[PDB]
RNA sequence: CAACACGGGGAAACUCACUAGUUUAAGACAUUGGAUGGUGAUGCAUGGCCGUUUUUAGUUCGUGAAUGAUUUGUCUGGUUAAUUCCGAUAACGAACGAGAUCUUAACCUGCUAAUUAGCGGCGAGUACACUGUACUUGCUGCUUCUUAGAGGAACAUUGUGUGUCUAACACAAGGAAGUUUAAGGCAACAACAGGUCUGUGAUGUCCUUAGAUGAACUAGGCUGCACGCGUGCUACACUGAUAUAUAUAACGAGUAAAAUAUGCUUGCAUACUUUUCCUCCGCCGAAAGGCGUAGGUAAUCUUUAUCAAUAUAUAUCGUGAUGGGGAUAGAUUAUUGCAAUUAUUAAUCUUGAACGAGGAAUGCCUAGUAAGCAUGAUUCAUCAGAUUGUGCUAACUACGUC
C-alpha cells in the first residue's frame, strides 16, 4: 500500500533507531556486526518490528569511567590506535577534568586530515558520553584509517 | 592562479624519471602523465602534464 | 482528559518528545534538532 | 525485474550480473531503463536554537530505480538475482511473454 | 488643471497641442479626421 | 529525405525538423508567424532573409518549441533553424555548399549557430536574491 | 481505586515468562499492547513495581522500555 | 497593419493558419448575428472572475468568450470547465496583500459549454474524458476560418 | 556587527511555561519512612550542537642556529585568490590549512540504453487543397530530441605583447567552455565564561513534590496601547490603471479515525461498508463553494507538448488627490474547526483615509545576476504579507583604488 518514499524514510529511521539500541545494549562487548544473547535481543527487535572509532571510544569511555589517570588513559587509547596502523590520530576530551572549571585536552598523532572529502571517506569519528561525579564528560574520537588513495600524494616508481 | 608545491613537485619527478619520451607537444606528454602517474582526478592529471610540458 | 487528533498538542517528536519544530515532510515526524544527529545514517547527506 | 536502491553503485553492479547471468541462457531482457531520479530534499536550519546567523543546509536523499522487463521462467532469475544482490538493492517482479 | 473642451502630424499629444483639447476628445478629432499606438497613415 | 535537430536557449527547447517539400513552415500545428511580438518576430525571419527563397522553396521545415518564456523561444526557434539548414546541408546537399552557407551564417553571427550557455546561479539563504541579501541595520 | 485484576496481572507475568522480554512502550493514552488486550497504564505500573523490586531489568530507548527479567525473577513470576 | 509581407509559404487550411484575435471577433460577431447562444439576461450582473473585482464593462464579450472557447476547443481536442477557468484566471490585486491568479467565474463558463453542446458544437463523452469539439462544429469552424482567411487576405 | 519576520516563535483551543480558578493520583520501594517527575533555578557547573573571530589565510613541528620569556624556519622583493609559487636566504627538512577532493549546472560521445519518454512505420477516418497540409481512434523498425548510466573534453592550447624574463601575467585567435568552465558544499590552530539545560531519558548541583514548579480540565492572555525603534508588504499613476484577447515557466507535492445497518432508545451500545492525501471529470452554485463520481501509493492519475505572472495586442479613460491610491468602516453568505467575539479564512455589494518620489541618515549589488514579476515547498485541522527553493521577464556601471 505504502509509497517508495515512504518505504525509504521508514526503513532509515527504523536504522536510526536500532543503532541508538544497540549503543544502549553493547557495553558487554566490542564490534561483531548484526544479524539481518542474540536470541533475548532478536525477540525484543522483533517483538518490537512486528582502528574502528565507535570501539576505541567506548574502550576510552570505560578506562575514564573506572577513575584512572587522564594521561595515562589517553595515551594507552592512542598509542593502541597508532599500534593498530593507523595513519594519524586525534582524541578530544571536553568537560569538568578534575576541577571546577570546564576545559579540554586534545591528543594528536600522524597525518589526520581534516578538510574536504578525502575527511569524511578515511576518517571515522565518534561521540561517547562519561558521566563522572560533578557531571558530563565528552569524548570526541577521530581516526584516520589505511587507504583507495589520498589524492594529495603523487609519486612515481 | 599558478601551480602548488605537490603539482611543480609531481612536474619535476616526471621528467626524472622519463625525461626521454617525454616531447614538445601537450598530449603526448599527458598520454605520458597517464601511464605513468598514479593522480586520480583528470583535472590533476591535465594540470601535471601541462605544466611538464612547461 | 480532553484531547484533539487535530492541531499543536496532538503530535510529539517520535524521538524526544518535543511538541515543537516537527518534520512532517515525508511523514519523518522527527524535529529538526534530532534529525540533524541522525541525518547521515538515514541517507539525508549533505552535498550542495 | 524493477530494481530499488538507494546506492547506485550497488543497482549498478547488479545491472552487469543479472545483465551476464540472463546473457549465457540467451534469455530476453529490454535494456537497462533507467528511471528519472527522485530527490527527497530537506531544508534544514543550523543551530538547534535561533542565536547566531540564520544558517541553512541542503540535505538529499536520491534514490534511484532502474528496470528491466524479462520473458523467462520466474524462479530462476529471482534466484539468481535474491542471491546476487546486496540487501540496499530492493527488488520488484516484472515479467512479459515477448 | 485642465482647460479643454467639447467644440471648435496625428498623434494624440499634437492634436491636443494645436486645438487645446482633452486627449479623448483629440482622439474623437483623429476619428473624425481620418475618415496603443500603432501605425500612421 | 528529413534531418532532426535542436535549439537550446535558457530553459526553452525548439526541436527543427528539415523533409523534402516546397517551402511550408510550420510551428506546432500552426503557421511561422503565428508567434505574436513584432519586434522578435523579425528575429526568426532574419536567417530567412540571410539565405533568400529559394534555399527553402525545396524543403518543408516543422517545428516543436516546448518549455521557457518568451524570449528564450525565440532565440532556441532562430538557433534551431540555423542548426537545421546547415545540419541537412552536410548530409544531403554538399559540404562545401554547407561550408559557404555556414561563412554566411558565422560571419553574421556565431549566437545563431550555438545558443548562450547563461542559465541561472541558485538562490542562496540569507537573501531574497540569488546573491542580494536581506536589509543590514544597527 | 486504580485495581489491576488478579487474571491480568497473571497474563502480564505468564506473557513475560513466555516470552523472556517485554517491549511495553512508554506512552499511557494507548489503550492496548498490540500482543495483550490489557490497559497500557497497568502493563507500565506492574512493570515499574517489578523493576523497584529488582526482578526484572529494562535498557530503556526513545519511548520503548525493553524490559528483561532477572533469573530470580523468572522463577518468581511462575507462582 | 494585419497584412505585412512574408517570406514563407501559408496554408491557409485550418484555424491553426489564422491569427485567433480576428478570427475571434469575426465569429463572435457572426454568432450574435445569427443569435444562435443567448445572452443570457442575468450575465450582465456578474464578473468574469475574481482577479477583475469590477464589471466586465465591455458589452459583447459573452460572445467572444464562447469564440475563445471554441478556439480553445480546436487547439485542444479534450478538456473540461476547470481547464476553462484556469485558462481565463488572471491576477487579483488583494488591496494591501500580494498578487494572486484567482479562476475564472464556472457558472457563465459551464452555460456557454452547455449552449454549444446543445447546438451541436461541443460535445460530452467518456470516450475521451470530458468535452471535444464535435462533428458539426469541426466542420463550421474549418469552413468559417476558410472563409476568413480569403476575405481577409486580399 | 556577532539581539531585534530571531528561538523554523504564521499562539483561536491544545501549543503554554503565564492569568482567574478547578481537579487528579499517574505517592515506585521496605502505615510510616522513602522517591519519581518537573518548558523549575542556574549556559559564570557542564555535554553536544551552532555562531562569531574567518571562509580570510593562517597555524605547527623535527633537527639546526641565535642567560631568558623567546626568535629564526614562517623573509627586502617579484608574483597569486591563497606563509600560492618564485627568488633572496643561518637554516634545511617537514606537517596541517589552501589548492585538492566531492555535489550540481555548463559541451561531446551519431557509442550505452526504451518504461509509465519521444520519433517514425503503417492502417483508418475528419477537413482543406491539389501531380501534400491540419485534425482524431487502432496496431507497431528508429533513439536526434525526454530520461540516465559509463566515458570523453582545457592545460592558459596556439599566436602576439609585458615580466629578474624567473614565477607568471596581459591581449588576440582557436575553442562547448578561458575570472582554477559557473555555482555551491566541506572548514586548520587557538579563542570568546558568545548562544543554547524552553530539542533531548545529554546533565551536575540548588529548588520543588497532594492547598505540586508533577499529570490534568475550564475560561482569560501572549495580538491590549499617550508612545520609541527594527525587517517586510502596498502605494503615490499615462514607459499607467481599467477591460477583453493572445502567448508562453521551473522545482515540486500527493493516502486508531469516518460513514451506513441492527439492539437498546434522534441519545447510547454493537455489526457492516470502506473512511481520512491530490483532485481531473459531470451536474448544481454570482462568487465563494457544494453535490455526484474517476484515476492516482505515482516519469503512469491530480498535471505538464503546459499549471504562473511580468509579456504583448486591441479597446476604455485622459492627469484632474482623478476612474490614481485601498488604508478604514459598514452591511453578507459561505468554508474550516469542540470553540471563530479580540472581526480564522472566503467571497458580494456598499464605505474612499494618509500618500504629489521622501529630511538627517543608512542598505544591498558586477552577468542570466541587480531589478521586476510570479510561483512550488516548509509550517497546516484551519492560517503567507514569513522563510526557503524554482523559474520567467534580462538593466545600469566598471572590470579598479586605498
Amino acid at each position: 500500500p505504502i509509497s517508495k518514499k515512504r518505504k525509504f524514510i521508514n526503513d532509515g529511521v527504523f536504522q536510526a533507531e536500532l543503532n541508538e539500541f544497540l549503543a544502549r545494549i553493547l557495553a558487554e562487548d566490542g564490534y561483531s556486526g548484526v544479524e539481518v544473547r542474540i536470541r533475548e535481543l532478536t525477540s525484543l527487535v522483533q517483538k518490537r518490528f512486528f582502528l574502528c572509532a565507535m570501539a576505541q571510544a567506548e574502550s576510552l569511555r570505560y578506562k575514564l569511567l573506572k577513575g584512572l589517570a587522564v594521561r595515562r588513559a589517553c595515551y594507552g587509547v592512542l598509542r593502541h590506535i597508532m599500534e593498530s596502523g593507523a595513519k594519524g590520530c586525534e582524541v578530544i576530551v571536553s568537560g569538568k577534568l578534575r576541577a571546577q572549571r570546564a576545559k579540554s585536552m586534545k591528543f594528536r598523532d600522524g597525518y589526520l586530515i581534516s578538510t574536504g572529502e578525502p575527511s569524511k571517506r578515511f576518517v571515522n569519528t565518534a561521540t561517547r558520553s562519561a558521566q563522572l561525579k560533578q557531571g558530563v564528560l565528552g569524548i570526541k574520537v577521530k581516526i584516520m584509517l589505511p587507504t583507495s588513495i589520498l589524492p594529495d600524494n603523487i609519486s612515481v616508481l | 592562479r599558478v601551480r602548488t608545491k605537490t603539482i611543480k613537485r609531481a612536474a619535476r619527478q616526471i621528467v626524472e624519471k622519463y625525461y626521454a619520451k617525454l616531447t614538445l607537444d601537450f598530449q603526448i606528454n599527458k598520454k605520458i602523465t597517464e601511464e605513468v602517474a598514479i593522480i586520480p582526478s583528470k583535472r590533476m592529471k591535465n594540470k601535471v602534464a601541462g605544466f611538464v610540458t612547461h | 482528559v480532553h484531547p484533539k487528533k487535530y492541531g499543536q498538542g496532538s503530535r510529539q517528536c517520535r524521538v524526544c518528545s518535543n511538541k515543537h519544530a516537527i518534520i512532517r515532510k515525508y511523514n519523518i515526524n522527527i524535529c529538526r534538532q534530532c534529525f540533524r544527529e541522525r541525518a547521515d545514517i538515514i541517507g539525508f547527506k549533505k552535498y550542495r | 525485474i524493477a530494481l530499488t536502491s538507494k546506492n547506485l553503485r550497488a543497482i549498478e553492479k547488479v545491472c552487469s550480473d543479472i545483465m551476464k547471468g540472463a546473457k549465457e541462457k540467451n534469455l530476453n531482457v529490454s535494456g537497462p531503463v533507467r528511471l528519472p531520479v527522485k530527490t527527497l530534499r530537506i531544508t534544514t536550519r543550523k543551530s538547534p536554537c535561533g542565536e547566531g546567523t540564520n544558517t541553512w543546509d541542503r540535505f538529499e536523499l536520491r534514490i534511484y530505480k532502474r528496470l528491466i522487463d524479462l520473458y523467462s521462467q520466474c524462479e530462476v532469475v529471482t534466484q539468481m538475482t535474491s542471491i546476487n544482490i546486496d540487501p540496499v538493492v530492493e527488488v520488484e517482479v516484472i515479467i512479459t511473454d515477448s | 488643471k485642465l482647460n479643454h473642451a467639447v467644440f471648435i502630424v496625428i498623434t494624440p499629444s499634437a492634436i491636443a497641442e494645436k486645438y487645446k483639447v482633452n486627449l479623448s476628445v483629440a482622439r474623437a478629432v483623429i476619428n473624425h479626421l481620418a475618415d496603443s499606438q500603432k501605425l500612421y497613415t | 529525405k528529413r534531418v532532426q535537430t535542436f535549439g537550446k536557449k535558457k530553459t526553452a527547447v525548439a526541436v527543427a525538423t528539415v523533409t523534402n517539400g516546397k517551402g511550408l513552415i510550420k510551428l506546432n500545428g500552426k503557421n511561422l508567424d503565428l508567434v505574436e511580438p513584432y519586434i522578435l518576430k523579425t528575429k526568426v525571419y532574419e536567417p530567412l532573409w540571410l539565405i533568400g527563397s529559394g534555399k527553402l522553396k525545396n524543403l518543408d521545415i516543422r517545428i516543436r518549441v516546448k518549455g521557457g518564456g518568451q524570449t528564450s523561444q525565440i532565440y532556441a526557434i532562430r538557433q534551431a533553424i540555423g542548426k537545421g539548414i546547415i545540419s541537412y546541408y552536410q548530409k544531403y546537399v554538399d559540404e562545401s555548399t554547407k561550408k559557404e552557407l555556414k561563412d554566411v551564417l558565422l560571419r553574421y553571427d556565431r549566437s545563431l549557430l550555438v545558443g548562450d550557455t547563461r542559465r541561472c546561479e541558485p538562490k542562496k539563504f540569507g537573501g531574497k536574491g540569488a546573491r542580494a541579501r536581506y536589509q543590514k541595520s544597527y | 481505586y486504580s485495581y489491576i485484576p488478579k487474571q491480568n496481572k497473571k497474563l502480564i507475568y505468564e506473557y513475560l515468562f513466555k516470552e523472556g522480554v517485554i517491549v511495553v512502550e512508554k506512552d499511557a493514552k494507548i489503550p492496548r499492547h498490540p500482543h495483550l488486550n490489557v490497559p497500557n497504564l497497568h502493563i507500565m505500573m506492574t512493570l515499574k513495581s517489578l523493576k523497584s523490586r529488582n526482578y526484572v531489568e529494562e535498557k530503556y530507548n526513545w519511548k520503548h522500555q525493553y524490559f528483561i527479567l532477572n533469573n530470580e525473577g523468572i522463577e518468581y513470576l511462575r507462582e | 497593419r494585419l497584412l505585412e509581407p512574408v517570406p514563407f509559404v501559408k496554408t491557409n487550411n485550418c484555424i491553426k493558419d489564422v491569427d485567433a484575435d480576428l478570427f475571434i471577433r469575426s465569429y463572435a460577431t457572426h454568432l450574435k448575428l445569427h443569435n444562435k447562444i443567448t445572452y443570457p439576461k442575468w450575465c450582465t450582473f456578474v464578473k468574469t472572475g475574481k482577479g477583475r473585482k469590477l464589471a466586465p464593462l465591455n458589452e459583447d464579450w459573452y460572445f467572444i468568450r464562447a469564440s475563445s472557447i471554441l478556439r480553445r476547443l480546436y487547439l485542444h481536442p479534450d478538456i473540461g470547465v476547470g481547464f476553462l477557468r484556469r485558462q481565463f484566471s488572471s491576477k487579483q490585486r488583494r488591496g494591501v496583500a500580494p498578487n494572486h491568479t484567482s479562476l475564472a467565474s464556472g457558472k457563465i463558463l459551464r452555460s456557454i459549454l452547455q449552449q454549444l453542446e446543445n447546438l451541436g458544437y461541443v460535445e460530452q463523452n467518456p470516450k475521451k474524458k470530458g468535452r471535444r469539439l464535435t462533428t458539426k462544429g469541426e466542420n463550421a469552424i474549418n469552413n468559417f476560418a476558410r472563409y476568413i482567411n480569403k476575405k481577409v487576405y486580399n
